[PDB]
């Protein structure tokens, strides 16, 4: 099997691709979330205009148009009421993801923090084995692998 | 043509006479309530 | 028309929620490799060597 | 979406009401204790 | 064989871990579905309140009478959710020792 240690660097190398891709995604979420608010604002503003025109309709005794104008506003009132509640509930939708992401970064930095510490410890040992492994060739004659065999000659 | 419209209303809640009454009545209340504020404000 | 715009409106909201989760699984999935020694998948095996 | 969140909390110790109480309480003690030093220092 | 047996063992355990989530996925799903149903009943209950206003008690009877359908459906599902709680408890007790 492959040395799993080498994969560690590759894994985080591809890790940042997801995190940055995440960062892009969240913005598009609030882009629309706030977009509806403006769209709602326009709609209610139109209703205000219709409401205002009804106020003008009432003036001079032309209440007949105000009924249509107010009656016309009811269409946008329901549309306004529908969207207003959607905006309110979508607030918690963006809260949880914000709560989701905020904890996200604090972990990775510390995860990446301790990554390097133990790589040194590993690379510390690979030297200890090799110096001792080669020290096996240069031994105290317990094995007589290299030097003592020469002393025989 | 007709079957597919029925399929739509089948998958729809066809507005019952109650909701038609409620929506009309609340509209009748909405127009009146919206009217009521205006009829009182002008005096 | 009034339906399609709202239908298209909520289309994007839940795509983000899905793409929000695919990250949560992967960061936790990779966090499985970088664990607290409960599984000893990657790091602890090194500590053995 | 929901299954994977549960998998995370499964692999997590979901903060129990005790640790929530302790963390809140110690925070309630931390804010009070940090407050206590200030309320005493100002006099 | 000992090494092979545990090598295939983890396949079952991880497959188990996947399964349990799908259980709570639906268990809680009905709760939301119940919440919507009772919320609809609340809307019907609210509309009955509006029906009562202005002396139009006739609709409230239908609205309240209409709510009875969801009341029974609500009562049915609410008890199912309550008993399913112990269903997920034992498996949780089953797995924790595992």
């Amino acid at each position: 099997q492959e040395a799993p240690e080498d994969l560690l660097e590759r894994l985080l190398g591809e890790m940042e691709l997801e995190l940055i891709e995440l960062r892009r995604a969240l913005a598009q979420t609030i882009a629309t979330f706030k977009s509806t608010e403006r769209q709602r604002d326009a709609q209610q503003l139109i209703a205000q205009r219709w409401y205002e025109k009804a106020q003008a309709a009432l003036d001079r005794g032309n209440e007949q148009l105000a009924r249509e104008a107010l009656g016309q506003r009811q269409s946008y009132q329901s549309h306004t009421e529908a969207l207003g509640k959607s905006l309110g509930e979508q607030r918690a939708l963006v809260e949880q993801v914000r709560g989701q992401l905020q904890k996200l970064e604090r972990k990775y930095l510390e995860l990446k923090s301790q990554k390097n510490l133990y790589l040194a410890r590993l690379k510390s040992a690979i030297a200890a084995q090799k110096i001792e492994e080669i020290a096996g060739n240069l031994d105290n004659a317990s094995a007589s692998s290299l030097f003592e065999r020469i002393e025989t000659k | 043509i007709l079957e597919l419209e029925a399929e739509r209303e089948l998958l729809n809640p066809p507005p019952s006479p109650l909701d038609k009454k409620f929506e009309q009545w609340e509209e009748q209340q909405a127009v009146e309530a919206t009217l009521a504020a205006m009829k009182a404000r002008r005096s």
